[PDB]
């Protein structure tokens, strides 16, 4: 029923061996390399928490497209750690939290000028006064009525 | 710690833009390099077209034709979103069905005209009338299809919503060698396979021959109006769509019908110059069955008369405050192969008019219903019978949005042609 999660800056955790199995990754860890403790050197410990409530809220589960509550309620944090999650939900390989991630960054992309886009997100705009009247030439087509 | 957007790696980025609409892309290409660099990958833009307009592109003759699928997004299926859909064009009294579809690297404006008089089970005919393609460094060509010399320059303008206009640039491929005689037999030939005469009715003879030369003056210039295929819905129901209707002389009709509480409509989508395109043929009150009788008084024209007058009445008085069928003797029926078996009857009201829509008028008649998708309508005060039957073909883009937009479109259509 438990076994040991090691995250990459050293904290242990007991988790259920049916919770951590949703993560793909730990459970071919477990499993092919029997591996216990499962030394997981790409995830902090704070995200690994955050990991395990996620797959702990989730262990029951027979899905639609817009995102439940409870999920959403669990995303509400900031930028950094919301990629942190789908790095960490990349990297354990759990469908289910990769698809409510994304699909979190994406609303956060939906209809924004390329400005906004920036804003958001802080992204240097690198293009050369060329390359830029050369983008914006390339998706006029989108104005298109 | 403080990660951001621009740190993911390639696959996780694409996985994300892949699942956002199409037009956010082109805002997301323009906030960086490495985006617009992301952005360059067709799988992303194979997804876009299939979620958001139907099509799934073959890889091999995207590689032949050198077109990529970001190309079909933005040269053709945005560029044309408007004109996608289903529509009736202008045409005097005559309407018609243009389904404007997506195939591969083409957009086709496919007309469906009737069956042959009076073969009201024979499926729908089809023809293309446009098309539009792209292919690899150039703007989507358009191209006239109409008529019998090959594909050729034509023109497009999406005028608003809901209507669009075709021009063709070329119209010497309309022409036949042999001249404006040999145009009508074979125009004659499709819409009716009957001999340039056979008939010998002047009456009809001469509805179809005015019809050829109204029409054929739009050659092929035309606007197209946008409508709907009607709603479906549970309970109050017994399965919508487009029929195929016998209209005595003027031929086949197409006819939509579609429900309004316990009322049903039926919509002329082709017409001709008594009733046009665009108006109410038929209407069934559903909440005024009529009883079925034994067959030797269904026989009894004058029995169904006085049962049908009664109807009228108490209706009239409010709006104040399968099993054995046959025709009456002195009822016609252009097709004599109606079923003679039927589920039910309905009171209803068939819309009449004088030759230029003169003084349309409601006479009562009778709705009959035989199977899920073919019925009847008696016209009691010209003693006919009209059979439709359903069009079996599939139509893609053709819902209403909304069910009071669905209103909304046959109230437009009804109104063009007042
Ligand atoms: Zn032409």
């Amino acid at each position: 029923a438990s076994i040991k999660l090691q995250s990459s800056d050293g904290e242990i955790f007991e988790v259920d061996v049916e919770i951590a199995k949703q993560s793909v990754t730990i459970k071919t860890m477990l499993e092919d390399l029997g591996m216990d403790p499962v030394p997981l050197p790409n995830v902090n410990a704070a995200i690994l928490k955050k990991v395990i409530q996620w797959c702990t809220h989730h262990k029951d589960d027979p899905g639609t497209d817009d995102i439940p509550v409870w999920d959403q309620e669990f995303l509400k944090v900031d930028q950094g750690t919301l990629f942190e999650l789908i790095l960490a939900a990349n990297y354990l390989d759990i469908k289910g939290l990769l698809d409510v991630t994304c699909k979190t960054v994406a609303n956060m992309i939906k209809g924004k000028t390329p400005e906004e886009i920036r804003k958001t997100f802080n992204i240097k705009n690198d293009f050369t006064e060329e390359e830029e009247a050369q983008v914006r030439k390339e998706n006029q087509w989108c104005e298109e009525k | 710690s403080g990660r951001s957007l621009l740190e993911l790696p390639p696959e996780l980025l694409v996985e994300i833009f892949a699942s956002l609409p199409g037009t956010d892309l082109p805002s997301l290409a323009q906030v960086c390099t490495k985006f617009r660099r992301i952005l360059h990958t067709d799988t992303i833009w194979r997804r876009r077209c299939r979620e958001e307009y139907g099509v799934c592109e073959n890889l091999r003759k995207l590689e032949i034709t050198g077109v990529s699928c970001r190309d079909v997004y933005a040269k053709l299926l945005h560029r044309y979103r408007h004109i996608l859909g289903l529509w009736q064009p202008d045409i005097g009294p005559y309407g018609g069905l243009l389904n404007v579809v997506v195939d591969g690297l083409f957009i086709i404006g496919w007309m469906y005209l009737p069956p042959h008089d009076p073969h009201v089970d024979d499926p729908m005919r089809f023809k293309p009338l446009f098309r539009i393609h792209l292919m690899e460094r150039k703007a989507a060509t358009v191209e006239c299809m109409y008529g019998h010399k090959g594909p050729h320059h034509g023109h497009i303008q999406i005028v608003k919503k809901d209507e669009f206009s075709t021009k063709c640039n070329q119209t010497d491929h309309h022409r036949m060698s042999g001249g404006r005689q040999e145009e009508f037999r074979t125009w004659l030939r499709e819409e009716w396979g009957r001999t340039l005469e056979d008939i010998f009715h002047e009456h009809m003879q001469e509805l179809i021959l005015m019809k050829f030369i109204y029409t054929s003056q739009y050659d092929n210039c035309l606007t197209y109006r946008r409508i709907y295929l009607p709603p479906s819905r549970p309970d109050d129901l017994i399965k919508p769509g487009l029929f195929k209707g016998t209209y005595g002389s003027h031929g086949l009709e197409i006819v939509m019908l579609s429900f309004h509480g316990r009322r049903a409509r039926g919509t002329k989508i082709t017409g001709d110059p008594n009733i046009p395109a665009g108006q109410q043929t038929v209407e069934i009150d559903l909440r005024h069955r009529i009883q079925l009788p034994d067959l030797e008084n269904q026989r009894n024209f004058n029995e169904l008369s006085r049962i049908v007058l009664e109807v009228r009445e108490r209706v009239r008085q409010e709006q104040q405050e399968g099993q054995p069928f046959v025709l009456p003797v002195g009822v016609s029926s252009r097709n004599e192969d109606y079923p003679r078996t039927c589920r039910m009857c309905f009171y209803g009201t068939g819309l009449i008019a004088g030759h230029g829509f003169t003084s349309p008028e409601r006479t009562p008649g009778v709705f009959i219903l035989f199977d899920e998708d073919r019925f009847g309508f008696v016209w009691l005060e010209l003693k006919s019978f009209s059979l439709y039957s359903r069009v079996q073909a599939t139509f893609r883009n053709a819902d209403a949005p909304s069910p009071q937009a669905f209103d909304e479109m046959l109230k437009n259509i009804q109104s063009l042609t007042s």
